[PDB]
């Protein structure tokens, strides 16, 4: 009586044989889709939001003072240990996505041709979001474990390696899905959800131009700059493939950052954050749950630094002053500023997100911390409080569809290749970054009625139209990159990208050591401390099969 | 002490990490779950199947050990009728002791000046008038407490008793009834029942109806027998609450059980937040839950030509249990819910059935004789549940409060599970001389729940033995009457892992659940940028993983026994040795690294073993007195070893040491800590001591066990295996004439215990929340003026960290207690005759009575030293009328 | 919908009959009271929104949408005394008479 | 029983035990009753003719 024993179903679930099934697909690729927006803690964002806090430019946000603990280690670059739990925990939430993303293309093999006309541009949704994760990984490590088959059992996910692929080919590996995604996506998608042509190229441009400064060895230490790969920088960054599609420049800075029309031209591929749609609170930025200041109850996390905003003064030319600015305190009353200023970051005494019920003080309803960081507030990822966005399910969160790639990006990443191939082409990088300015200078229509009731002055003249030095329009564009891409996760990633980045982090320690009393103990170490470690638990899991970061 | 009365039972000592309750079986049908619901008075034979070698045969689900339980049957030619009762009463005897108002008053004013801060500047209201002795030690001269609680004067002040407002003595009552029947072709049984049980803790209860009917019926000459066995009973509990003992324990004595007007009382302002334990036990009175249970069996017997006979049972095991759990709002000072009014309408059903053939053998030629069997088995667990859910109702009483006269939000769950089996087996038997016995045995067998690579499972057994007083050259022992040597082998294993162990799961989770920290391992993803309306797609994420590979957990147990039997049929007895080793136990092991979500795979692999001494005696004699006494009595022996741990679950310290030693090579469930071996006396101990971290004129020290200043982690050893040697008994039996005496005695020697009210009853802040009620052994605590104890002194915070795990927090667990002793006395001849019945009897007992100890234990209780329900003592007055 | 309804129903009497027979005459008087008691239920559960349509995976814990929830419960009760007569007489002339 | 009509059944499982023991010359008596049923039938919906 065989036939008896195989009759029982279990029960309220569905088991592992008829997962495989082509008709439960579309469900398995919005699988993979959701764990971008839920699937983080508040301690552990997707957008890398706490892992940047020793970047130069955020206080960390501390109600108390050592209320986290490690992240103040990892802010002072001391002391910061391998056995840490935040380390292990980002990892394990970026190979979460990996392996929604491998099960989704798993499932794919199994289609055909004749029914289903979209097998190709499926693929390339879920090769495209798991070379995002694999690039964001290899943004933090450098030295990570690159699973590319679909078709591998899990008795062998324990013996794999990292050594087996040097920094070259893991690149090129990271390259693989996002060329592949260009050669398979439409132009158009009708929803704004999924990424399109102009999205995989923005990527491939990314990888590509990581892969172009060399590293060559075990130190992380800037070798000579490969020219090869830029010829596809330059081709997959062409404008017209950007203009296809209607992904272009909007009229303000303050539009994107701004709830009340989310999707616009500079939306390349957002991540969708949704309220009252049938779940329990909502698919809100869980990852932004500390970000929102002392008015509506806790968390004042992530307060930006006082060197972005002296960084942000200008003078009565329309340029940035060259590292002549950390020597004075940077007031709109004294001198010309910058218009985004008052898009990015809340002074004392403005509108907290144009409110002017909400000016800002100096008391303890807007800092926990008396002194101990300041009174500051970010306005890159807070709404105002008569939204329909907050809702407190024990944390206010925004419904603020968060940006991961911008076409001033993509714009200022074909700057970066045009000087950094230098043939000739120079002043066409020149007069981009001039396109680039004037837009930011046109871009004040909603702070501009300030004038008369506080008194500012502002103006962004750009530069004429002439092949200036080389490193001059490095520095240039380096303090463009610096002023666009405030409080936006991207400041440690291109410093380290650039080379010089332990000077730099040296230099804001000694001269932030005056303005915090936790920055007087301070240092980072060369070639120790750029990357975050690998963590000790997997590296004891692994038998020896993985390896360590350099000098750890 | 639970009115329920359920049991954790162990067989053999520990033999399995995971689930090891033993296997009853009640007339041919088993179930794993019961016992303390079914009619605990139609008891013909409880035979337990301790071995492995003769439990073989009943199943692969018998590692841990089966019981054995039949129940009664009509003789030949009896009509008899029985009718028993009781009436008895609970009473409260192992009250820990609190400190009240007074004492807590002086425990807070020496927490504050062995700080050194000014004890009047406190939160609570209390007024305290000291001054400075002229040798240095503060005195404290005047106390007073304040008239209300509060500025708003709600709440008095009191000192009410705890233990004593949320107890009360509790009646038993007890019924029973019995008739039988029997001729030389047919035979019947039909039995009642009653029991109910009101706890020693207020508003807990208990009570069960029954009712069981047997009979079978024997057609031509013994060629065709029918018969059956039924059962139905009904439960009806209401449920302690969760950490009532332990509440009961923290609140301060200071709070009253009413406020001004008729509303409970609660802590207004700086006392800590602990919700008042009457009020507990008044909203949870009405969580009654209602449990029908029935059995089944219908046997089929035939015999062909002779000595030969065939068998087709059918059992049945419904069981199906409804609820109706309330919620209240409640507000004492600051403890509030808010305002929130619920209800959850519980159902869970059961279903079991199973199927045998058997067909059994029997030759008698010679001086041999034999008994082969073999047959099948079938079997099929078919379980469910559901439930309700409603919010913010307007009435609140428990007939209101139904799931239609509400208005808030709505929920409902559900789930359902299964399993089947089937099996062959066989057995036989020898004896060729009536000397030499021998038995073979093997079942083979294959669950549901096993991998895809192997379905069906085999198991052998070998035992044999051979007797020594029928061998002719021991006819010259004499006074010696019977001696058997025995000895066995046999190789069960049990099936009682996870119904998915083999699946791969793969679960919706669209989010509608709450996950807190916005972790919520969701499926939604709103696409085309809505930002709005319920509408959004749905996915699947992946819950877990499953091999294919899974199997059970087969043991290995040998065992060797003698017999022996003196003296004319007297110094009855056996002599016992085991060694059993199970081989394959299951671990769940997360996945590593970048397998990502869902890694937990089920695998198999440790084995524990164990071994020890059985080892009972009776002598049973009538002395020329005009007396008979009987004393069985039974001495047992028990010692455990883990083998191998597989991986870092070896490490962490699920099973044995607390995350910083390994488990392996030691026993299960050992805890590893630190050693305490006296307080900082004198001055000189904080240079005669090494490097510590928190030294003062308490903070007791720990010894260094490198030598090297180490305060550090590594000076922990092993301070307690909770596998005692030496547990006993004896059961002790009189007989005078027209009278009857029973006692019991029962107890263990060398145990140790965790006490975890020592650390509420010997620090003043070892808790989270400040401000708790402690137990009042810390009011003799260490001072300058009284350096003549062990407590450490009441410091205001942890300075030195006192909560770690240490040998301060080992007790003696020996004791020996009386479990119950019984006097009776039967009714005369021809006085119970003139009556036309036959036996009577007006006995009296009390359970419980007594306990005695060690000196190395100040606590209550000995055998449950932590936050359970108590152990009451019972007087019983009853009868027993025999027709 | 998951639902689940129960029934109960318990009664206890006690007749106490008697019976005579003297001449031609027999009869048979008998009294004994009656009691009763009714008490029903029922409950119940609704999900909505599920994916994989088989009538084992649509248990309501596999769902997505929105959830209900009903329930009621009644009673009865009754209480009563009653009694009857026989005669015959002759083996003729029956009568009967009940209350 | 399984309709006339596609997809309705019907099926019931049973049992009974009765009894009754007189003791002492018929002044004692105790007897029982017994029943226990498993009905299992998929309705036929409402207007299906």
């Amino acid at each position: 009586c065989d036939d008896f024993l195989d009759r029982q179903v279990p029960q309220g679930i569905v088991t592992g044989d008829q997962i495989a099934s082509p008709e439960y697909v579309d469900n398995l690729v919005i699988s993979a889709y959701a764990i971008w927006a839920t699937g983080d803690d508040i301690n552990s964002s997707f957008s890398l939001w706490n892992y940047d806090v020793r970047s130069d430019d955020c206080y960390k946000g501390g109600s108390g003072t050592e209320d986290g603990g490690v992240f103040n280690a990892l802010e002072i670059s001391k002391g910061i240990n391998t056995t840490d739990w935040n380390i292990n925990d980002i990892w394990k939430r970026l190979y979460q996505c990996i392996t929604r993303a491998n099960t989704a293309l798993q499932s794919l093999d199994q289609m055909d041709e004749k029914t289903y006309p979209l097998k190709n541009q499926r693929i390339a949704e879920m090769r495209f979001l798991r070379g995002h994760a694999h690039f964001m990984l290899k943004q933090l490590f450098k030295k990570i474990v690159i699973v590319n088959d679909e078709n591998m059992e899990p008795d062998a996910y324990n013996e794999l390696s990292n050594t087996t692929y040097t920094n070259d080919e893991q690149w090129q590996k990271i390259a693989d899905d996002f060329q592949f995604a260009y050669d398979n996506l439409p132009e158009v998608q009708i929803e704004k959800g999924r990424p399109a042509q102009a999205a995989a190229a923005a990527y491939l441009a990314k990888t590509y131009l990581y892969k172009a400064y060399r590293q060559d060895g075990a130190d992380n230490a800037l070798t000579g700059i490969n020219e090869e790969d830029l010829k596809q920088v330059v081709k997959y960054t062409d404008p017209l493939i950007m203009a296809k599609g209607g992904y272009g420049l909007e009229t303000d800075y303050s539009m994107n950052f701004l709830p009340q029309y989310e999707n616009g031209a500079e939306s390349v591929w957002a991540i969708q954050y949704s309220i009252n749609d049938g779940t329990y609170n909502g698919n809100l930025n869980w990852g932004m749950g500390l970000t929102t200041p002392q008015i509506l109850g806790c968390c004042d996390f992530h307060k930006p630094s006082q060197n972005l905003v002296n960084a942000f003064k200008t003078d009565s030319q329309g340029k940035p002053l060259f590292s002549t600015y950390d020597n004075e305190n940077y007031e709109v009353a004294t001198d010309n500023v910058d218009p985004r200023l008052f898009h990015t970051v809340g002074m004392p005494g403005f509108p907290y997100k144009y409110n002017e019920g909400y000016i800002i003080q100096k008391n303890d309803d807007w800092s926990r911390s008396k002194g101990l960081y300041g009174y500051y507030v970010s306005l890159k990822e807070n709404v105002d409080p008569d939204c329909d966005c907050l809702k407190k399910g024990s944390y206010w969160a925004s419904s603020l569809n968060h940006i991961v790639i911008r076409y001033a990006d993509v714009l200022l990443m074909r700057a970066e290749a045009l000087i950094q191939l230098n043939d000739g082409r120079i002043t066409d990088a020149i007069s981009l970054i001039n396109e680039v300015r004037s837009r930011a200078a046109g871009s004040t229509m909603l702070i501009f009625n300030y004038k008369e009731d506080y008194g500012v002055n502002f103006k962004v003249t750009p530069y004429d139209l002439k092949a200036y030095a080389q490193d001059e329009a490095m520095k240039m564009l380096k303090w463009e990159r610096r002023v666009e891409f405030g409080m936006e996760s991207s400041r440690f990633f291109d410093l380290v990208r650039w080379g010089e980045a332990k000077d730099v982090i040296n230099a804001y320690y000694v001269t932030e050591a005056s303005r915090c009393s936790i920055y007087k103990n301070a240092g980072f170490t060369e070639n120790k401390n750029e990357y975050l470690p690998v963590p000790f638990e997997q590296i004891s899991a692994s038998n020896g099969n993985y390896t360590q970061n350099f000098g750890w | 002490g639970n009115p329920s009365g359920s049991a954790t039972v162990r067989i053999r000592g520990i033999g399995t990490l995971n689930n090891n309750d033993p296997l009853y079986i009640i007339d041919g049908v088993p179930t794993k779950a019961g016992m303390h619901e079914l009619n605990g008075n139609d008891i013909e034979s409880i035979q337990v199947l301790k071995d492995a070698a003769s439990a073989s045969i009943y199943g692969s689900r018998a590692a841990n050990g089966v019981i054995i339980i039949t129940t009664k049957q009509g003789k030949k030619g009896q009509i008899k009728i029985n009718f028993d009762a009781s009436v008895s009463a609970s009473m409260y005897q192992s009250k820990m002791n609190v400190l009240n108002t007074e004492q807590y008053g002086r425990a807070m004013w020496q927490a504050y000046v062995n700080d050194g801060e000014n004890p009047n500047g406190n939160a609570l209201g209390y007024a305290y008038n000291w001054g400075y002795n002229a040798d240095g030690n503060p005195v404290l001269y005047g106390m007073t407490l304040s008239k209300y609680l509060d500025s708003k004067n709600t709440m008095p002040v009191a000192d009410t008793d705890w233990f004593d407002e949320i107890t009360r003595t509790g009646v038993i009552q007890q019924y029973n009834l019995s008739v039988s029947n029997g001729s030389e072709k047919g035979s019947s049984f039909f039995s009642l029942g009653y029991y109910k049980n009101l706890g020693v803790i207020k508003d807990t209860d208990f009570d069960r109806f029954s009712a069981r009917m047997n009979s079978d019926y024997k057609l031509i000459d013994d060629i065709l027998t029918i018969g059956q066995h039924f059962t139905l009973n009904r439960t009806s509990e209401v449920q302690a609450p969760g950490g009532i003992i332990e509440t009961a324990l923290d609140i301060p004595s200071a709070i009253p059980v009413y406020a001004s007007d008729g509303s409970w009382g609660g802590p207004v302002g700086g006392w800590p937040d602990r919700r008042n334990p009457r009020a507990v036990l008044e909203y949870n009175k009405d969580n009654r839950y209602t449990y029908w249970r029935m059995f089944g069996d219908a046997y089929v017997n035939l015999t062909p030509f002779k000595g030969f006979n065939l068998r087709s049972t059918f059992g049945l095991d419904y069981a199906n249990k409804q609820a109706r759990y309330f919620t209240y709002p409640y507000q004492e000072g600051t403890q509030t819910n808010n305002g929130k009014s619920a209800v959850e309408a519980k159902q869970e059903h059961w279903t079991k059935w199973m199927w045998n053939a058997i067909a059994t053998y029997q030759l008698e030629v010679g001086k041999h004789r034999g008994d082969v069997m073999i047959g099948m088995e079938l079997n099929r667990e078919d379980d469910s549940h559901f439930s309700g859910y409603k919010e913010d109702f307007s009435i609140l009483t428990p007939d209101y409060m139904w799931p239609d006269a509400g208005s808030g939000t709505a929920q409902a769950y559900g789930a359902g599970e299964g399993y089947s089996l089937v099996s062959f087996f066989g057995k036989m038997n020898y004896s060729y001389a009536d000397r030499y016995l021998l038995s073979l045995t093997l079942r083979r067998d294959g669950s549901s729940r096993f991998g895809k690579n192997h379905r069906y499972a085999t198991f052998p057994s070998v035992s044999l033995g051979w007797r020594i007083t029928q061998e002719n050259f021991m006819k010259e022992l004499t006074w010696l009457d019977d001696l058997k040597l025995r000895a066995s082998w046999g190789q069960t294993g049990n099936q009682e892992i996870s119904n998915l162990a083999r699946y791969t799961i793969y679960a919706p989770n669209y989010g509608t659940t709450d996950s807190f920290g916005g972790q919520s391992y969701g499926t939604a993803y709103d696409i085309t940028g809505s930002n709005g309306g319920g509408v959004l797609p749905s996915g699947f994420k992946r819950n877990q993983i499953g091999n294919d590979n899974i199997k059970w957990e087969t043991t290995t147990q040998t065992n060797v026994g003698i017999d022996f039997s003196l003296f004319k049929q007297s110094l009855y007895g056996s002599l016992e040795y085991y060694y059993k080793k199970a081989t394959d136990i299951l671990t769940e092991m997360a996945g590593v690294g970048v397998l990502g979500e869902g890694g937990s795979r089920w695998i198999n692999s440790g084995a524990m073993k164990n071994q020890g001494f059985e080892f009972n005696l009776g002598y049973r004699n009538k002395t020329a007195f005009g007396l008979t006494y009987d004393l069985n009595g039974n001495i047992s022996t028990y010692r455990n070893e883990i083998l191998e741990l597989p991986e870092t679950v070896a490490a962490n310290g699920k099973f044995g040491g607390n995350g910083v030693k390994s488990v392996v090579g030691h026993t299960y469930g050992a805890q590893v800590g630190y050693i305490a071996d006296g307080i900082f006396k004198s001055q000189d101990e904080v240079d005669n001591h090494a490097t510590q971290e928190g030294a003062a004129v308490g903070r007791i020290r720990y010894r260094d066990i490198d030598h090297n200043g180490v305060i550090d982690e590594r000076d922990q050893n092993w301070i307690y295996d909770p596998t005692p040697s030496f547990s006993y008994g004896l059961n002790i039996y009189l007989e005078y004439k027209n009278f009857d005496l029973t006692m019991f005695w029962q107890g263990v020697q060398g145990v140790d215990i965790i006490s975890d009210v020592k650390k509420k009853s010997d620090f003043w802040s070892a808790s989270n929340v400040g401000f708790l009620n402690k137990g009042t052994r810390l009011l003799n605590a260490w001072s300058p003026t009284n350096p003549n104890s062990d407590i450490p002194a009441l410091t205001r915070s942890d300075t030195n960290n006192e909560q770690r795990v240490s040998t301060y927090f080992v007790e003696n667990g020996s004791f020996l207690k009386l479990r119950n002793i019984q006097l009776g006395y039967t009714v005369p001849a021809v006085i119970s005759k003139k009556m036309r019945m036959d036996r009577l009897r007006f006995y009296c007992s009390a359970q419980n009575l007594l306990t005695i100890k060690s000196k190395n234990f100040t606590g209550e209780d000995p055998e449950n030293p932590n936050f359970s329900y108590p152990i009451p003592v019972n007087i019983t007055f009853g009868l027993n009328i025999g027709f």
